[PDB]
């Protein structure tokens, strides 16, 4: 999820938002 | 935006930031 994409790696605002509603 | 590596509460705090209004979905660890 979040964690593998974001902690894990880094992220985009752009893949940050996917996470959103 | 950072381009860093956010983490366990760091990355709910950027998610609510960047969500607002909206709000955000928290999920369960692979
Ligand atoms: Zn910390």
């Amino acid at each position: 999820g979040i964690v593998e994409q974001c902690c894990t790696s880094i992220c985009s605002l752009y893949q940050l938002e996917n996470y959103c509603n | 935006f950072v381009n860093q590596h956010l983490c366990g509460s760091h990355l709910v705090e950027a998610l609510y930031l960047v969500c607002g209004e909206r709000g955000f979905f928290y999920t369960k660890p692979t």
